[PDB]
């Protein structure tokens, strides 16, 4: 394992449990994220929204730089250590009554990128962009944890993590069997999640001279599924992401490839976005966001 | 590569005829004239078997006294055909 | 099923729990069967010796008819029953310390057959044979209860009895196998039973006039094994048994055959004998035996 992971992930659910923001004088102190895991118990919601102005305010803003700059790599340290903390207060929600999967999402970034900014040196980076959505798709099951069939002693092994991509479990559930050449994949030990894909497009007032529109597809993964129409000017929240691009097959450049036998493989992406959550930009209701 | 311990100086003595079926699978003492040798044979011991389908040999398997056991799949690539020995790789041991 | 094996191994349960006679003028009444029972069980023997006249008393002989005449099919039931005798009465010797396969050597029947008397139409029943020992063979084990692991949805199943004939078990440890590819023996967890072929030459002096001395051999099993001594007159009793033979293909007259795609199986058979008692016909032990 990595030490600096362990650190990383330590550090996480130490604060918190240890942080508390000033109530100013109506209210003392509190503390906000104890509060927060409170409302969570109180509404069973699956997300957690964090601030990162509190996390740069905590520790000269150290641990804000090392998760806003490799946000994909500490990920799962951040899902260990907010079950960890869910675990010592309150870990009556930890299970769905099998798992509840608790989703993460950060909120007012320092800045705003907007979709001609994306770079190479920030993929995997948490960031923040702005656009216009201009195509919405269907709600869509996703693969978060898979479970499959064996091929030789006959059986179905269960809940199983599936990544990113299609993922064969090394274990079996016979031990001696040790065979996985053909799995069946089973639909009621195979967890899910919300899928949706939402492209976004350049907002008027950002573009060049001359240039057309530029537009980003982003990928909205959680509760926050269509919770924008099309046509609307809102703001995505979440980490770079890569996904593999097979079209881009002729264009100029040397094509980077994979050797392995052997083992060719065309190592050809284009850029997407995977945001955590999206802001957007009778009379009770109404009445109530007033001043 | 290998060491072996050499029990002695077990309490019950049986002949040849009085082993019938009981001592099976147990440690026997028995006595007597030999009679015949046929000579020193050389075992697999650690056989090496090779996968073509791979491009060079597997790994070093330990050959099981009981029977010899056979390359059905190869677990990397599913190779149904190479699973033949390599004399010069394996390791033998003496048989008599 | 057959309800008159069933009512026949019950009859015989009974009868061997209540068999009464009186023992000589002193003993008084002794149930002589029942209370053998514990002796051999202070030496947790594994023989019972029925002597045939107390079996021929009871039921006017009819139970004594009816196991001789067709021994072969109410053997087992009359396993089953000394079980159960041994569950009600003295159940401190079953298991080995799986369980003792108890001898049932019946004797003292009424007439000894020759080998020459040997006939076609008693097969399957009970007599005596007596001969001469000429060749013996070695204390060879006999596969009576396997342990098989099955090729498929891979483990170790016991209990799989072994019949006159190979058998494998159908059912699995896994039942979604239910495939008998490779089912492997183990020689830790078999059970073996201890086995002798024994060959016997038919007496001098019943010899028939210009005629060579007739052969056969003889099956012992269990406690009874090296018992004979070449040369030894000794006089063998059991159930005549037929084994496969596949030397009289070529002799005169049709042969049994099978249809079932050819579908046929060339039958040929030669008559032996499994036997269960056989025997022989310091100064202190000729002196203990000594009137
Ligand atoms: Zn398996
Ligand atoms: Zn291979
Ligand atoms: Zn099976």
């Amino acid at each position: 394992d990595d030490v600096t992971g362990e650190k990383v992930r330590e550090a996480f659910e130490q604060f918190l449990e240890d942080f508390s923001v000033q109530s100013t004088d109506t209210g003392e102190v509190e503390k906000v994220y104890r509060a927060q895991i409170e409302f969570m118990k109180i509404y069973d919601l699956n997300t957690i929204y964090i601030d990162y102005q509190h996390l740069s305010m905590r520790e000269n803003g150290a641990l804000a730089m090392a998760i806003s700059e490799q946000y994909y790599r500490f990920l799962p340290f951040l899902q260990k250590g907010l079950r960890r903390v869910v675990r010592k207060y309150a870990p009556e929600l930890l299970n769905t009554s099998t798992e509840r999967v608790f989703q993460i999402s950060f909120f007012n970034l320092p800045t705003v990128h907007r979709i001609r900014d994306i770079r190479s040196e920030k993929i995997g980076s948490l960031l923040s962009i702005s656009g216009t959505v201009t195509r919405t798709s269907e709600v869509r099951p996703e693969l978060y944890k898979a479970s499959f069939t064996c091929d030789m002693c006959r059986a179905i092994v269960d809940n199983v993590e599936q990544s990113f991509k299609y993922t064969e479990p090394t274990f079996c559930p016979n031990p001696s069997c040790e065979n996985r050449a053909f799995w069946t994949l089973n639909v009621t030990r195979s967890r899910f999640l919300d899928w949706q894909k939402v492209r976004i497009q350049e907002n008027a007032n950002e573009i060049p001279t001359g240039s057309m529109p530029r537009t980003l597809d982003v990928i909205l993964r959680g509760d926050s599924v269509e919770r924008a129409k099309p046509g609307d000017r809102c703001k995505f929240t979440g980490v770079e992401i890569v996904v593999p691009d097979v079209t881009q097959l002729g264009l100029p450049g040397v094509k980077p490839s994979s050797t392995l036998s052997l083992g060719v493989r065309d190592l050809t992406y284009k850029i997407s976005f995977l945001a955590c959550h999206v802001i957007s930009i009778d009379q009770e209701v109404f009445l109530n966001s007033l001043s | 590569s290998e060491i072996h311990v050499r029990i002695s100086d077990f309490p019950t003595i049986y002949s040849l005829r009085e082993l019938r079926e009981s001592n099976l699978s147990s440690l026997v003492r028995v006595t007597g004239v030999v009679t015949r040798r046929t000579g020193v044979f050389p075992q697999l011991k650690y056989v090496k078997f090779n996968c073509l389908k791979c491009g060079s040999i597997l790994g070093p398997f330990f050959q099981d006294s009981n029977e010899e056991i056979r390359i059905s799949f190869c677990t990397n690539c599913k190779s149904k055909g190479p699973f033949r020995v390599n004399g010069e790789k394996t390791v033998y041991r003496n048989y008599q």
